[PDB]
């Protein structure tokens, strides 16, 4: 396999919004989760929000909880990151991530449960 | 161990799976019948060196241990081989534990692709149950 493209990075300001989207090509209905995770300059890599697509279930990591969506498009095996009210702490290399295989709730924001990535976009707030 | 369309779906109905997080019984026998074709002793090995063992095919990376796999996290905390008995017990719990996570039985991609939306009941008819 699965590619992972990811676009819409790029500069806002603290309190500002952006949407990050990643495009899956090499299979459709078999990716169960598409999940974003976001390395900070000088910080280990952490998972933002995992959406399992079957049932458009999602899963935030606390920090941006209330403040950012994590949406799909399954026909177009497609995921999106709304980033609602950015703060300074958002700034970071954003990757998305995804698996052909289900992955127990508990572990969906975690980087090793993932086997396909993306190449990661930066934002900059 | 192959079951029959029929004694499986007693047993499976004896272990309570009928309903069973609103999953009616004809979900678990079409699961069984597209994962496994009803045979306990079924296992598929993945690319990530995880494998899927029993009636359910259930995954080792993260419900049971086999001792080979990369990363695996036990969670129904049992020996893969227990998934492998001629006796549905271990793969019913641990299929109930699997069921209960958040996503329903959308965990089985079989029961997804060719379950999901059909008429489940018909693989319980005849079974006098």
């Amino acid at each position: 396999d699965v590619q992972l493209v990811e676009s819409g990075g790029g500069s806002v300001q603290a309190g500002g919004s952006l949407r990050l989207s990643c495009a899956a090509s090499g299979s459709t209905d078999s990716i169960e989760y598409m999940t974003w995770f976001r390395q900070a300059p000088g910080k280990a890599r952490e998972g933002v929000a995992a959406l399992y697509t079957h049932t458009g279930n999602t899963y935030y990591t606390d920090s941006v909880k209330g403040r950012f969506t994590i949406s799909q498009d399954k026909a177009k095996n497609m995921a999106y990151l709304r980033m609602d009210s950015v703060k300074s702490e958002d700034t970071a290399i954003y990757t998305c991530g995804a698996t052909r295989k289900y992955v127990p709730v508990r572990f969906a924001l975690d980087q090793s449960s993932y086997d396909y990535w993306g190449q990661g976009t930066q934002v900059t707030v | 161990k192959v079951f029959g369309r029929c004694e499986l779906a007693a047993a499976m109905k004896r272990h309570g799976l009928d309903n069973y997080r609103g999953y009616s019984l004809g979900n678990w026998v079409c699961a069984a019948k597209f994962e496994s074709n009803f045979n306990t002793q079924a296992t598929n090995r993945n690319t990530d060196g995880s494998t899927d063992y029993g009636i359910l095919q259930i995954n080792s990376r993260w419900w049971c241990n086999d001792g080979r796999t990369p990363g695996s996290r036990n969670l129904c905390n049992i020996p893969c081989s227990a998934l492998l008995s001629s006796d549905i017990t271990a793969s019913v719990n641990c299929a109930k534990k699997i069921v209960s996570d958040g996503n329903g039985m959308n965990a089985w991609v079989a029961w997804r692709n060719r379950c999901k939306g059909t008429d489940v009941q018909a693989w319980i008819r005849g079974c006098r149950l």
